């Protein structure tokens, strides 16, 4: 029994020692089923115990798996060594500050996600009265956008967020759009202020590469466009607003 | 870290015209560039169809008065709005860029309105 | 150490933990609540659940039917007064989740749709498509943001809890990014750390599921209850162990040997049902335990297909068709294509039994309270007495929101009437946690933690499978004890402060080793077969209600030895038979 | 004192050269240049046609220049790229459900091309035939 080998480039960084990130190369055995996450594990156990990374689910559902692979945002979780036969380079998730090795500071994300108030607002129904009534039709209005797992992959992909850190971002607008379009939600006016901002929807120039990298096929770029149309509608109403 | 009360963007207005400017141009521009750009100076047209006499007859008429205006004005607003963002995309710093580009647009829009009412 | 003040502290950002936070914030608007987790809340393992949440909704259903299903399914190791409370609060809790915005699947008339799971006669399971766990957690998490009472310690690792004079008074935790230590003082603490599945080599569990919460309870003289009962899921991918939902079988998928002969008819699960028409309790909808066992029976005969990743059975679904897959099973398709290189349209998927759920856990009374005053356990890390010898499919999620609410509400009562403990003693208790940390770091002797991890998993895999023998249970007990001594010769070669996972994983392996020993001793001591725990030695083939109708309690003493006691089982309205 | 020192990677002006996807986006925005250029030329024509037959004759001789033909050829190629891309993106603006499924943008892309196809001929007919 003999398994084929691969030389993987991993970009390492230690705040204690390193001034800047530098590369380190590791010979790692692989087969048809070996994921990047598997390979990272192998290094930690045998080649280097000082390697750090985030992961949990092992199956592209948790989202803590984000990183760069040959300048591409991917989840190590679902990246396969069989594909990168020629060579492979693993950097920390782009557009984010590097805390350590492959571990990044994702405060802005969480905070952007917070700002939009992603929860049911102003529905006074109580439990002992049974559920709301929502038709499969009414549901298909927001359903796709509800499936986001906060991977961060879209933020790394978005050039605009690269140029502007303050921009609330695709994932965040998408989630705001999710509740806006929910038949059970009466908090549309609560989260428009953020979306109407320049750091809101009006930082997207419809590049669309975020929709391209989404592992969960949310298509956040469409949420933004709909968001721009909705913001325009609001702007119009607000122009005639001196009541 | 994130502003509780942000300023409403003025963007919807520029974006509004940009949308119509983009649509008009996608639909009508190809055929127009064909006529004016290629057919006319190569002379590839049947008889006296694009002669000074006939073009003027359309130009002076009310329908062609509105048409020429929109064919010129709308695509500018689309085009210029884009260049304004290209600057920011190329990390090129243009002072009062906003006013510069839309300033240009308004000027020409006026020049054309002036043109289509005849001089 | 920086100190913190809080009315109560919840350890774990999973479904149950979040439910507890929300409940406490509503029970008291002025409370200051500390929500601690080693990962960002949305990464908790609850995110991985696909099937659904059991709650009664149908006209022709009854709470008695759900009660009977669970008690019988738990093979009469259920605290019947607890099960009763449970069934009655499911409707209320699931509805509340809908109210907060959970996208439950619907009937054409806009009402809530239910589907069948876990062998229940009347299908009462509510489901958010194929993403029920993802939806429940994200709904619970996004809702918690509207409450300023909850202060969250993201990526914070909890080392030990603070006890004096039989009362909890706080905890010790480490900021993961900084590597700094912090005290949090609260007069009530809720444990929501999930199960211990990661202690087995092949599992369906996320990396984080390492048995920490139980490991802390043990060290403070709290027993772990019914730890020998471990649930295997019949269909997981080979090597990785990735779950394939029962929904696949629920749509009419088949299990076959190397000869493509549907093997389930052999073991009393006959007669064979038509492809399009799958019947509950027959063939592929046969009981969790039976199907699991059947694989092992077919394994013995040399009927299993052999892959470089292990011996497998085939779940054929390619005979289903495109349109059927996409409406209820689209996730499964994408898993198959990526992980095993299989299209459930073109080819068969390799699968096998895989270690899934922890029925055992920290001992709790009807209130989720431990023997230590002010300490609570809820969720998979706990043992409320609901599941008994075996867990009914889709009851775990239901428990999280039902008992999460109760845990959260009771802890708020206990915090208010707690009074004050001895300041000097508590502080000294926390000093000793830090000293114990320094002690591990100074440790030397060149043992790789990884190799000790790998060997424990192998031992649990071979020692505590579906079928169990005294020879093999002892071999494991012996192995673990050897590893216990070996753990003392490990050196953590990384000394870095910032996000040092070398240190973390090694500590997590600690709690693992401890817990595995509780499973192993309990299993050995129970000389009968009941639910998940099955023995082959003579006189242990059948369930013994005469001698073994009692809960197993596992204690770890100061000398490092695992002691056992037995508690009686509460039976309110339904006698054993 | 904290022991962590967060490292921020920069973002160059040439960020778009690195990936083929970005390059295409750049180019799509690059259509705006010729789009302005043509709209400019029409101003020339409007004024030259206004100044009388003599001035218009010189405006035509300007277009007779090879460079203008070449630059206008590029302009048409540019307009055409805009069309293909605009039609791909606009449909993502409306979120419409037919029955119980969110409708695809494929039927909309069709509608737009048809409207262009009919518009082109109808215009070419009026322009050339009479
Ligand atoms: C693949 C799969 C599918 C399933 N499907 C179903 C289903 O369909 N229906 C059903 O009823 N049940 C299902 N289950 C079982 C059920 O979902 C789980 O038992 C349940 O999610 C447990 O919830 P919990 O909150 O107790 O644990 P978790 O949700 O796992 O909570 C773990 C939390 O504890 C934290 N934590 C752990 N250790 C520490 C520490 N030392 N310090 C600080 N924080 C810590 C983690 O950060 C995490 O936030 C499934 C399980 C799996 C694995
Ligand atoms: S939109 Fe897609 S890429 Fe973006 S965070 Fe969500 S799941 Fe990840
Ligand atoms: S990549 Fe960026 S630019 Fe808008 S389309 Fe997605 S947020
Ligand atoms: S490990 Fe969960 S998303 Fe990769």
């Amino acid at each position: 029994a003999e398994m084929k080998n691969l030389k993987i480039e991993v970009v390492r960084y230690n705040p204690e020692v390193d001034t800047a990130p530098h590369s380190a190369f590791y010979e790692v055995p692989y087969d048809a089923t070996t994921s990047l996450l598997d390979a990272l594990g192998y290094i930690k156990d045998n080649l280097a115990p000082d390697l750090s990374y985030r992961w949990s689910c092992r199956m592209a559902i948790c989202g803590s798996c984000g990183m760069m692979v040959n300048n591409v945002p991917k989840l190590a979780c679902k990246t396969f060594l069989r594909d990168y036969t020629d060579g492979m380079k693993v950097e920390a998730l782009a557009n984010f500050p590097i805390e350590r090795d492959l571990v990044v500071d994702m405060t802005h994300f969480i905070e952007s996600l917070e700002a939009i108030k992603p929860y049911i607002i102003g529905n006074s129904r109580t439990a002992d009265q049974g559920t709301n009534i929502q038709t499969p039709a009414q549901m298909a209005k927001y359903h796709q956008f509800s499936g986001c797992i906060n991977c961060g992959l879209c933020y790394a992909a978005c050039p605009q967020f690269g140029l502007n850190p303050e921009f609330i971002g695709p994932a965040a607008i998408t989630l705001a759009h999710r509740y806006n379009e929910d038949s059970r939600d009466h908090g549309k006016k609560e989260r428009m202020a953020q979306l109407n901002s320049q750091n809101g929807v009006w930082s997207c120039t419809f590049v669309g590469y975020c929709s391209e990298v989404c592992p969960k096929h949310v298509d956040p770029a469409a949420a933004i466009q709909q968001g721009k149309v909705e913001s325009s509608k609001d702007f119009l109403i607000a122009t005639l607003k001196p009541r | 870290m994130i502003n509780p009360n942000p300023k409403r963007s003025d963007e919807p207005v520029f974006w509004g015209l940009f949308g119509a400017g983009g649509m008009w141009s996608a639909i009508i521009a190809p055929v127009m560039i064909l006529l004016v750009g290629i057919l006319l100076p190569l002379g590839l047209f049947p008889g006296d169809a694009l002669s000074y006499e006939r073009v003027l007859a359309f130009a002076q008429s009310f329908i062609g008065r509105v048409f020429l205006f929109l064919m010129i004005v709308l695509p500018l607003w689309c085009g210029l709005h884009r260049m304004h963002h290209a600057m920011h995309d190329l990390k090129i710093h243009v002072p009062a860029g906003k006013w510069v580009f839309y300033g240009l647009a308004a000027i020409l829009t006026v020049v054309t309105l002036i043109g289509v009412v005849t001089i | 150490m920086q100190t913190f003040q809080a009315d109560l502290a919840i350890v774990g950002a999973g479904g149950a933990g979040l439910r507890a936070a929300i409940a406490a914030a509503q029970a008291n608007p002025n409370a200051k609540i500390a929500l601690i987790s080693k990962v960002y809340p949305m990464r908790s393992h609850t995110v991985a659940a696909e099937g659904g949440s059991a709650a009664v909704a149908q006209d022709h259903d009854s709470f008695e039917y759900h009660f009977h299903d669970t008690v019988a399914g738990g093979d009469w190791l259920c605290e019947q007064d607890v099960v009763d409370y449970f069934v009655h609060h499911c409707p209320t809790e699931m509805t509340q989740l809908e109210l907060w915005g959970c996208p439950w699947s619907r009937r054409p008339d806009g009402s809530v749709n239910v589907r069948r799971f876990g062998g229940m006669k009347i299908e009462r399971t509510w489901f958010a498509a194929d993403k029920t766990g993802f939806h429940m957690l994200h709904t619970l998490f996004q809702t918690s943001l509207q409450f300023p009472q909850i202060q969250r310690f993201d990526e914070h690792f909890v080392l030990d809890i603070l006890v004096d004079d039989g009362h909890v008074r706080g905890l010790v935790a480490m900021n993961m990014m900084e590597g700094t230590l912090v005290q949090i003082r609260a007069n009530a603490v809720v444990m929501a750390t999930g199960g211990a599945g990661r202690v087995y080599r092949y599992n369906t569990n996320g990396g984080i599921v390492t048995g920490d919460g139980m490991g802390m309870a043990l060290s403070h003289g709290v027993p772990l209850r019914d730890m020998e009962f471990v649930q295997y899921h019949p269909t997981g991918l080979p090597g990785s162990g990735i779950l394939m939902t029962e929904g696949c079988r629920g749509e009419g998928g088949i299990l076959v040997n190397k000869n493509g002969y549907r093997y389930l008819q052999d073991y009393g699960m006959g007669p064979e049902t038509p492809l399009g028409e799958p019947k509950n309790k027959y063939m592929e909808l046969g009981p969790r335990d039976k199907v699991s066992q059947a694989f092992w029976h077919e394994w013995r005969k040399g009927n299993t297909i052999s892959t470089p990743r292990g011996d497998v059975v085939y779940l054929d679904l390619r005979h289903l068709g495109e349109k059927k897959l996409h409406e209820r099973l689209p996730f499964i398709c994408e898993l198959a294509k990526a992980y095993v290189g299989v299209d459930p349209v073109k080819e068969p998927i390799p699968v096998r039994p895989t270690a899934h759920y922890t029925m055992g856990g920290i001992e709790t009374d009807q209130n989720c309270e431990t023997r230590i005053k002010g300490l609570f356990a809820v969720g998979e890390c706990s043992s409320v007495g609901l599941h008994g010898a075996n867990r009914l499919g889709s009851n775990s999620l239901a428990e999280l929101v039902v008992f999460g609410r109760l845990a959260g509400e009771q802890a708020t009562e206990r915090a208010a009437t707690a009074g004050n403990g001895n300041e000097a003693a508590i502080e000294a208790q926390a000093a000793g946690v830090e000293q114990r940390l320094k002690d591990l770091v100074n440790q030397d002797g060149g043992e790789n933690w990884a190799k000790i991890r790998d060997e424990m998993g192998l031992a649990m895999e071979e020692g505590c499978g579906i079928y169990r023998t005294p020879e093999l249970m002892q071999k494991t007990i012996d192995k673990l004890a050897e590893l216990q001594e070996r753990f003392k010769r490990v050196r953590i070669t990384d000394t870095s402060s910032v996000f040092n996972t070398d240190l973390l994983y090694t500590i997590e392996l600690g709690h693992g080793l401890n817990v595995a020993e509780c499973m192993a001793h309990s299993a050995m001591a129970r000389k009968e077969s009941r639910g998940a725990h099955q023995r082959l030695d003579e006189g242990c083939t059948e369930r013994d209600d005469v001698n073994f109708l009692k809960h197993t309690l596992a204690f770890r003493d100061a000398d490092g030895t695992t002691r056992l006691e037995y508690s009686d089982v509460k039976i309110t309205t339904l006698p054993p038979a | 004192t904290t022991k962590r020192k967060p490292y921020v990677r920069p973002m160059t002006s040439t960020w778009w050269k690195k990936l083929p996807f970005y390059r295409f986006y750049m180019l799509r925005e690059g259509t705006a240049v010729p789009a302005v250029w043509f709209s400019i030329e029409l101003i020339f024509g409007l004024f030259a046609l206004k100044n009388g037959p003599e001035a218009w004759a010189g405006f035509v001789d300007f277009l007779q220049n090879p460079v203008i033909v070449i630059i206008n050829l590029i302009t048409l190629a540019a307009a055409l790229l805009h069309t293909k891309t605009w039609f791909e993106l606009a449909p993502k603006a409306a979120n419409i459900i037919v029955k119980d499924e969110k409708m695809g943008p494929e039927p909309i892309i069709k509608s737009l091309w048809a409207v262009t196809v009919v518009a082109t001929i109808v215009i070419l007919f009026v322009a050339l035939y009479w």
